[PDB]
């Protein structure tokens, strides 16, 4: 085949114009003429949250509920003072 | 995408466009390179023979059995380039190819900056309106006697005239807007 | 900076896997024309064959060296 | 769900073996690992299923961004076919990729190992579908296979990428995060397993072939795949098996159930419910 | 996976146990006054250690120990290692039991097949 | 050209994802379940122009 | 950075020239832009298919069939590639 | 070729080939790019379904029947094998797990007042 | 295996006998049809590329489509069989199906509630 | 400024190689360190009993008859 | 409630007496404040309904609407300042007054104690609406659309007239308060089985049921934007408000006389939702979206469980606001595009960045995204429907999947994809267009924060 001698000129010429358009698209100097902080958003947000959690939630009923703490044999209960009885002796030492 | 589609396809362009699909669908099977370059110069052989068949009937009987051999020996995931239709980046950047007739509704403030840009844009818009007449007339004076009509459009053929129906092949949104 | 390009001559098929493909193709009588273009693949830098243990074991040498020392202390 | 998790594990894994898109292979692996996660939930082992979710997040995230590095560094090539020898051209991502690959394949003493083999041996020890038990284990060997497929094609092979080379991964924004997750991928399984609360009462007592099954199947999975990758290099035409295309076009669920349903659901609205 | 299945599924299952009913025969059968299992922990101790119901095994007692040494020794998650071996052992020593019970039920079922034929004296 | 919007949606995704994670009543679980779905729709098809992304 | 440097025509020009200088059939010391393939260098109807394909693999994009049944001159290839890639030099 | 005259409304609207815009040459400069349809060319009756973002009718390397049979065969074999599985399960040589008290009767939330039939577990 | 076009997965261009035709009549159409398209193409391309234009290019081929699809339907309706049988199975078929689906359920529910079996536990809402 | 290279092995920066060997070597140090300190990858540390060596007395297999 | 009404009437004098240039701002600014006086009715610090006076009352069900009816008049007058800005200065003052009378009448209808006051005002609203649709309707077919809108409502209306005069003779007063605290229990005769249909049918018609909804697609298509907003936001909901207050009587029959409608609506919900899936006219698709999302409501005002009712009240107020938002943005595309076709105008986000955000939020309101009153509404109707029969989830389950598909398709083929090459260049967005939207969604965001206000009479 090969381009037709009258299509290798409509691509000859129109490519020449596209090259000028893209040159014109180029911006002149000046073209755009316009006319620790970490603590900031970690601490300031925090105070607020705390204010909210210790003086609304905490205050209202059943808003922050927690699984009972774990108490094992032989460990003391701070609030009441009781000492959890030590468990029955493990007889085996077999590894 | 640029040139216009021919009405019917010749024998050649059908054969020579298999040599592409075929060899390119042989590089999905032959993931390596030395294996490929080997298994492919063997392909040309297949096309190289049966090159000088003068018996059209035969030729169109080798072609029709080639494209069925191929359809059943093609790779399901061919290696299609990243930016071509069916690819992985096809039309990805089109969300950034605004059509350029939109800078005409910009607020006089926006166009205030970017000053020389619009000074050159107003030149080109003068070019476009300055030739629509000579163009359409050309398009018409050269309407070949009514008959076969293809989508091919004429070149300029005279100095100063801008090769016609050009405002959208030139002034096309840039490919990668980025 | 008007990037230059390596001399086309530099590339040659001998010394690379393309050469063995070239020789069997020559046995059939085919000339393997574009083989020279596909040469830089095997030509240099990327010339060394990469073995699967090499990737899985990359850095093992120092890793064990590090282990021994730590084990000592 | 034990049953469907099991079917997705292999179905997705088998599809991944022939997929030639790097991102696609990793995504199928995302589905296959979750298929294993579904299996543990199906065997009523919730705590370990959650453990895999956390470990799964570290390594899969790595491999994707690893390929993000390869795709961006190359001229946006998303196909393993044109990408090769990244190991010498870009050791930083290749190192991250293999670290992630081995974690995906449950290399011993890496984050996948602490949670993944617990799940494997759980299967080998519970009462379960025989079909589910067999598919989950070969699914594990396939995970090694496609893992092998990625490094052989993407990393250990002669380069096949376009001739001009412009690769830079020096940008702190690439390395740093990749570096940080790599540290997680190396040490997270160690830290999470010891720290979590004792749960599930695992069964550590097994015949040794079941105790070591996850390790061996992963090893031969790569071994068999490496044989396969090696096979291709020869000048002899193998192409692929008839069920290979079945594998490559995703089991044909996309080709058939995506063209019939959207066609017979819209035809009925326009032609029957709307106009008639 | 295993041979045991092959026995039951392939061949004949007559003498192969059914997992759904492992203590299929008389519990005392074979043992004069066999001793029942014993639990060190207390129905409460567990309830106070918030052990998951499932984890309330006959090894619940070594668990509570582990958990103790895991809350204590908090910053150090790598030091309650002896406690874990113990728990595990207790459990391995339980899995074995659950295996001994299964083998015993197997053999006993066989006794039935042997005896039936033996007891099935021709005349 | 739109890096900031892309980062914006990624964190919105994280907010919906974490809400989905820590949700007591399931209505909130639903807010997360549907919520990640919609932002995935917005983010899978980041490059809206491409029909493949839209599909 | 990651994205390579934009192609400059005088480069793309050299790149297309170069690859051909590596095709054995095309003399390396005559390949001259404006040296048509089938009329001057002697290539055949089937070579062109390949010459184009090499270029499609040197520059990483697909020259469509209809637009590539005409990449004859060894230059059309140099402006078509550039026009498709927006290089105004 | 007018749509068949069965009085369902088609009227004179041309019956254009039922092929989706998916296989319309993807390189040609279609006036309407995304519908891959030129300006003036008769639109298809169901172009609201053949659009690219919807159904496709694009030739497939594997024949459609071959697809439907294979897919469903796989599905069936799998489903079946899963059944062979449930019939013949895999279970280790381990007897049943033994929980203390009365299988944790009270703690499984059992009624405190009504004691359960003791379920005892013996050694070995 | 021969590719087998189905209403979906149609016969590709290649593998299609018609493609392989040079009978001068066929080529005649194939070159006549480009003309219609070229003509229409050169009636879109110098009206869209026309400076000095603000009006909306209409694409009347789309206006002939919508009219054909929502305002040329009932003027071309003739009640036949295969149209009224199929025009009643579609409107009353499922509408009668679900009635015996919902009546039977609602009746099962009611009976059970009446006899005292339905638990309705912790259901304090409705 | 990385320079695009044509048909040549891209030049590599000091850091690229060292960071890559670093991450991989730590992977191997960790695998080796844990293997030594905790080799329960194989055998766990509890041996499977041979279910077929349990004296019939052990299981309550009554003397047949 | 004569401040929500008398000050309204006075709007009419202001539209007429005011200067041609200043007529628009006096009317829009004043009715914004008229809405502010409307907000006072929301102050219910006790359960007792607020009987302002003999004829005028406002209970939880009416109050959430009276405020919406007052709210849209400002918006309607802001969405029609463009078209209707090409008129002769006396055609405008007629359109503005027509819009003003609609909410005067609608405010009273929603705030009426006597059921026949509802009927007279109920059927009067057709006069203002038919004028808005027929006189200013752009298409050749509005004469037809007007006929459909007048006859379907009118043929339904005369049966209700006979029924309400009938109950007055049977009970002795049509006062909603008394009728509620009096024993009116129908007796399941064959005749009563007709009474029930007489009372509900007129309400079921303007609340498009699957059988009689063809009037709404035709009406909104050629209706001007202000008429389409009124029909979708307030006009259709007149039918729902009527069904809630009229079924206080006819208490026993609806237990078994509802099945026909319930099934008509739920199957209707699926088919109406589906045809949205392939409809080329955007205004057409929103209208069928309106039919389906209103088919859910007639299936909750008939199951009659507490949750249904307030599911209904939640959805009606919510869908009202959402639909208008969709009809309002559809108009903005229609005025620049000049065609209702959905296929044209593809890619707008590329050229109208924000309107697209409004389009996205409107679609997410259209489908059930969860932190929205729209979802709470459907979730509740869905629950009760499930209680009526567990199988209902299947049909109310095909609708949810279809509703997601058409809602996003409106976004995908209108506000994404490649830009249309060169339709008449699309002038940028006016600030009025964007506010008219913002005014619709900012209230949707605020109401979703405290759903209690629009929960209905039941809860
Ligand atoms: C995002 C979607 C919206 C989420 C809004 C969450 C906060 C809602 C809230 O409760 O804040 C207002 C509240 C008003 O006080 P009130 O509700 O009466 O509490 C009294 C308790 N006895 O609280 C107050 O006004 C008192 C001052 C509080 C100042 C800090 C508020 C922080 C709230 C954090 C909520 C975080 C959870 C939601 C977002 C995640
Ligand atoms: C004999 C006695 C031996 C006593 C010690 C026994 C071995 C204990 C090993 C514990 C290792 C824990 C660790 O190294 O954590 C690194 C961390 C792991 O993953 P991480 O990022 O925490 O993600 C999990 C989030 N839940 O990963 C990270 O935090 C990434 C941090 C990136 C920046 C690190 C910069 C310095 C790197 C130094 C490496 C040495
Ligand atoms: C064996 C059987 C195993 C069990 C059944 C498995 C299948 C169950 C149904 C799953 C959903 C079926 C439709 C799935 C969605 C879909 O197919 O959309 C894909 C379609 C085309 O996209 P695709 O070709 O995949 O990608 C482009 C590649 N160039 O993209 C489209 O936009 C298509 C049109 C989508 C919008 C309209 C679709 C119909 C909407 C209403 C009906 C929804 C489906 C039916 C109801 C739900 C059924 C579960
Ligand atoms: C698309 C998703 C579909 C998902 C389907 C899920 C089905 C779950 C199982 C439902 C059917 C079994 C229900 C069993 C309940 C307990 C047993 C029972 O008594 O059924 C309740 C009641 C009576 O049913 P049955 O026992 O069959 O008695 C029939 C007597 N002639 O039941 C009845 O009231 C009678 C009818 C029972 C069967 C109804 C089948 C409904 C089919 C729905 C089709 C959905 C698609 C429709 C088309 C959509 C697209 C256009
Ligand atoms: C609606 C009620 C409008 C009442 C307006 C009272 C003030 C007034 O005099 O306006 C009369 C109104 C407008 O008249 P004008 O201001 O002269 O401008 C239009 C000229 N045709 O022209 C009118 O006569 C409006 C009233 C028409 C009669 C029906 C009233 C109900
Ligand atoms: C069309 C949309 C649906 C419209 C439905 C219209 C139904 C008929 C009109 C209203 C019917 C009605 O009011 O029902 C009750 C009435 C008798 O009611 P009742 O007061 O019980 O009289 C018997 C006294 N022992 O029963 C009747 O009024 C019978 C009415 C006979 C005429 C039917 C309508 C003909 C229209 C032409
Ligand atoms: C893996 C993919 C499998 C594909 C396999 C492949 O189809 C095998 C095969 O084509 S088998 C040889 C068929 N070969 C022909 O069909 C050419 C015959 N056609 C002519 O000879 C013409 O008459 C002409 C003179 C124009 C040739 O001239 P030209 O070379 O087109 O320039």
């Amino acid at each position: 085949s090969g381009y037709t001698p009258d299509e290798k000129l409509r691509l000859q010429q129109l490519r020449e114009l596209r090259r000028r358009w893209l040159k014109d698209q180029e911006l002149s100097p000046r073209e755009p003429v316009l006319p620790l902080f970490a603590v900031s958003h970690v601490l300031i947000p925090m105070w607020f949250v705390h204010y909210y959690v210790k003086y609304h939630m905490a205050t209202k009923p059943y808003t922050i509920v927690s699984s009972k703490p774990r108490i094992f044999p032989g460990d003391t209960i701070l609030e009441t003072g009781e000492v959890i009885p030590p468990m029955r002796d493990f007889p085996d030492q077999h590894h | 995408a640029f040139c216009a589609p021919p009405a019917y396809l010749t024998h050649q362009q059908k054969v020579l466009r298999l040599y592409k699909r075929a060899l390119r669908h042989l590089e999905s099977w032959c993931i390596h390179r030395d294996k490929y370059r080997y298994f492919a110069c063997l392909m040309r052989a297949r096309f190289e023979e049966h090159k000088n068949e003068k018996d059209m009937m035969r030729a169109t009987q080798l072609l029709r059995e080639a494209e069925e051999e191929f359809w059943q020996n093609q790779h399901p995931q061919p290696y299609i380039f990243p930016d071509s239709p069916g690819g992985t980046s096809f039309e990805r950047y089109e969300c950034y190819k605004v059509p350029e007739w939109c800078l005409d509704y910009w607020h006089p403030s926006e166009k205030a900056m970017y000053p020389d840009y619009f000074s050159k844009r107003e030149q080109w818009k003068k070019l476009r309106m300055e030739s629509w007449d000579r163009e359409v007339k050309q398009l018409q004076e050269e309407t070949s006697p009514d008959g076969i009509m293809t989508e091919a459009l004429p070149p300029a053929r005279r100095e100063g005239d801008l090769p016609p129906l050009w405002w959208h092949i030139v002034t096309r949104p840039r490919e990668r807007p980025t | 900076g008007k990037m230059e390009l390596p001399d086309y001559r530099q590339w040659k098929i001998e010394g690379t896997p393309l050469e063995t493909v070239q020789k069997k193709l020559a046995a059939r009588g085919l000339r393997d024309p574009w083989a020279r273009n596909e040469a830089w693949r095997y030509m240099g830098g990327f010339a060394g064959n990469i073995t699967f243990p090499s990737v899985i074991l990359k850095g093992f040498k120092w890793g064990f060296a590090a282990f021994v020392v730590a084990l000592g202390a | 769900m034990l049953c469907l998790g099991a079917l997705t594990t292999l179905f997705t894994a088998i599809c991944a073996l022939t997929q030639n898109d790097i991102k696609k292979i990793i995504a199928f692996s995302t589905s296959s690992q979750l298929g294993l996660m579904m299996v543990t939930l199906g065997m009523n082992q919730p705590h370990l299923a959650f453990l895999h979710i956390c470990t799964h997040a570290f390594f899969k995230a790595m491999l994707f961004m690893c390929s993000g590095s390869i795709i961006h560094s190359l001229a946006d090539e998303q196909d393993i076919r044109k990408m090769g020898n990244i190991t010498k051209i870009m050791p930083f991502t290749s190192s991250c990729l293999v670290i992630g690959s081995l974690a995906l394949t449950g290399m011993p003493f890496l984050t996948g190992f602490y949670s993944k083999d617990l799940i494997i041996e759980a299967i080998n020890t519970c009462n379960t579908n025989a079909w589910a038990l067999l598919i989950t284990l070969i699914a594990t060997s396939m995970t090694a296979m496609y893992s092998m497929r990625i490094i052989y094609f993407v990393t250990m092979t002669k380069p096949r990428f376009p001739p001009l080379i412009s690769i830079n991964e020096n940008d702190p924004d690439l390395m740093n995060p990749i570096k940080r997750l790599a540290f997680g991928s190396i040490f997270a399984g160690f830290v999470i397993s010891y720290n979590i609360p004792p749960t599930s009462i695992p069964v550590l007592t097994m015949p040794w072939f079941l105790k070591t099954t996850a390790l061996i199947i992963s090893v031969l999975g790569f071994l068999i795949a490496l044989e396969l990758n090696n096979l291709t290099m020869k000048l002899s035409m193998n192409k692929a098996n008839p069920y290979s295309s079945f594998s490559t076009l995703l089991g044909f669920f996309p080709s058939i159930i995506h063209r019939i349903t959207p066609m017979k659901s819209l035809n009925l609205s326009l032609k029957t419910s709307l106009t008639l | 996976m295993g041979a045991h299945l092959t026995r039951r599924y392939l061949w004949d299952a007559s003498v192969e146990p059914d997992p759904e009913k492992i203590p299929s025969f008389p519990p005392d059968l074979g043992f004069p006054e066999r001793k029942e299992r014993v639990m060190v922990a207390t129905q409460q101790e567990m309830m106070d250690a918030q052990l998951t119901l499932q984890q309330r095994d006959y090894c619940a007692h070594y668990l509570i120990r582990l958990l103790k040494c895991k809350r204590d020794s908090f910053p150090n998650f790598l030091a309650c290692k002896h406690e874990q071996h113990d728990w595990d052992y207790c459990e391995h020593l339980d899995y074995v039991k659950r295996m001994k019970e299964f083998e015993r039920e197997r053999r006993l079922l066989q006794r039935k097949k042997r005896r039936a034929l033996k007891e099935a004296r021709v005349a | 050209p739109n890096i900031n919007r892309f980062i914006k949606y990624l964190t919105l995704f994280l907010i919906t994802m974490l809400i989905l994670t820590s949700a007591n009543n399931m209505f909130q679980l639903f807010i997360g379940w549907e919520g990640v779905g919609i932002m995935s729709f917005l983010l899978i098809g980041w490059w809206y122009g491409r029909t493949d992304a839209n599909t | 950075y990651s994205d390579a440097p934009p192609l400059t025509l005088d480069g793309i020009k050299d790149r297309v020239l170069y690859v051909l200088k590596l095709y054995d059939k095309i003399d390396p010391e005559k390949l001259s832009v404006n040296s048509h393939f089938m009329k001057d260098l002697g290539l055949d109807s089937l070579d062109q298919v390949e010459i184009i394909m090499a270029m499609e693999d040197e520059f990483g994009f697909e020259i469509p069939d209809i637009d590539a049944e005409k990449l004859m001159c060894p230059q059309e290839i140099v402006d078509y590639i550039a026009d498709k890639k927006d290089v105004y030099e | 070729e007018p749509y068949p005259d069965d009085g369902m409304g088609y009227g004179d609207y041309p019956m254009l080939p039922n092929r989706s815009q998916h296989e319309r040459d993807p390189w040609y400069q279609w006036d309407h790019s995304e519908l891959r349809m030129n300006w003036g060319e008769p639109i298809h009756w169901d172009l609201d379904m053949y659009i690219r973002n919807r159904v496709d009718t694009s030739p497939t390397p594997v024949s459609w029947d071959v697809m439907c049979k294979h897919l469903f065969g796989f599905v069936a074999f799998m489903v079946f094998m899963f059944w062979v599985g449930h019939v013949f399960p895999s279970y280790q040589p381990v007897g049943p797990k033994q929980y203390p008290y009365n299988n944790l009767y009270l703690e499984r939330g059992g009624d405190p007042t009504k004691e359960p039939e003791p379920v005892v577990h013996y050694d070995i | 295996s021969k590719y087998k076009p189905a209403p979906l997965a149609t016969l590709p261009s290649t593998l299609d006998p018609a493609e392989y035709d040079v009978s001068p009549e066929t080529r005649r159409a194939q070159v006549e049809r480009l003309s219609i398209r070229a003509r229409l193409k050169r009636e879109y391309l110098l009206q869209y590329n026309d400076p000095k234009r603000v009006s909306h290019i209409e694409d009347p081929a789309l206006i002939r489509w919508t009219y054909a699809r929502s305002a040329n339907i009932y003027p071309n309706f003739r009640p036949t069989p295969k149209n009224s049988l199929l025009g009643a199975v579609a409107g009353f078929g499922p509408l009668i199906f679900w009635y015996y689906v919902f009546k039977t359920d609602r009746d099962r529910k009611e009976r059970l509630i009446q006899e005292g079996k339905l638990d309705r536990k912790f259901n304090i809402s409705y | 400024h990385i320079q695009p290279r044509y048909r040549e092995f891209p030049q590599l920066t000091r850091s690229q190689v060292i960071q890559g060997e670093f991450l991989s070597s730590l992977m191997w140090f960790w695998i080796l360190w844990r293997f030594w300190h905790d080799s329960d990858a194989v055998l766990g540390h509890f041996s499977y009993p041979d279910p077929s060596q349990w004296t019939d007395e052990e299981l309550g297999i009554p003397p047949d008859d | 409630m004569l401040k929500i009404i008398l000050p309204s009437l006075m709007l009419l004098p202001l539209t007429w007496l005011s200067s041609p240039k200043k007529t628009w701002t006096n009317v829009t600014s004043y009715s914004f404040l008229i809405s502010l006086t409307s907000l006072t009715l929301l102050w219910q610090t006790d359960e007792n309904y607020k009987n302002f006076s003999n004829m005028f009352s406002s209970d939880p069900l009416s109050t959430p609407l009276i405020i919406l009816t007052a709210w849209l008049l400002p918006l309607m007058l802001m969405a029609s300042q463009n078209h209707l800005k090409k008129d002769n200065n006396v055609l405008q003052k007629l359109y503005i007054s027509m819009l003003i009378s609609l909410q005067i009448l609608l405010i009273m209808t929603f705030s009426a104690t006597e059921l026949i006051m509802f009927y007279i005002l109920f059927e009067a609203t057709l006069i203002p609406t038919l004028i808005i649709i027929t006189r200013w309707g752009n298409q050749t077919e509005r004469l037809n659309a007007g006929i459909y809108f007048l006859f379907y409502t009118l043929i339904g209306s005369i049966p209700l007239l006979i029924a309400l005069i009938l109950i007055q003779n049977h009970v002795g007063t049509l006062n909603l308060m008394i009728l509620s605290f009096t024993t009116h229990t129908l007796d399941a005769s064959w005749s009563n089985n007709l009474l029930w249909l007489a009372c509900m049918m007129a309400f079921l018609i303007k609340m498009p049921l699957y059988g009689v909804h063809l009037w709404l697609p035709k009406a909104h298509v050629e209706a001007p934007i202000a008429g389409s907003m009124i029909l979708a936001a307030i006009l259709l909901k007149l039918g729902s408000y009527g069904m809630i207050r009229i079924s206080i009587i006819l208490d026993p029959l609806t237990k078994y006389m509802a099945y026909p409608f319930i099934l008509l609506s739920l199957w209707g919900m699926i088919m109406t939702s589906s045809i949205c899936l392939r409809q080329t006219d955007l205004k057409s698709l929103i209208a069928y979206s309106s039919v389906s999302h209103m088919a859910l409501v007639i299936a909750s005002i008939m199951i009659q469980t507490p949750w249904s009712f307030m599911g209904a009240t939640m959805l009606m107020i919510a869908h009202g606001l959402t639909s208008s938002l969709l009809f309002c943005l559809a108009n903005s595309n229609y005025e620049r595009i000049h065609s209702r076709t959905m296929i044209m105008a593809r890619g707008l986000q590329m050229v109208f960045p924000l309107m697209a955000t409004w389009w996205l939020m409107a679609s997410l309101a259209n489908l059930a995204l969860p932190p929205s009153i729209n979802l709470m509404g459907e979730l509740f109707i869905t629950m009760s429907l499930f209680s009526w029969s567990n199988f209902t989830i299947i049909l109310m389950g095909i609708n949810i999947i279809i509703t997601g598909m058409y809602s996003m398709y409106m976004i995908i083929t209108t506000q994404r994809g490649k830009l249309t090459n060169h339709m008449i260049n699309l002038q940028p967005s006016h600030t009025r267009e964007l506010t008219l939207m913002a005014l619709h969604m900012i209230p949707l965001i605020l109401l979703t924060t405290s759903p209690k206000l629009i929960t209905g009479l039941t809860m």
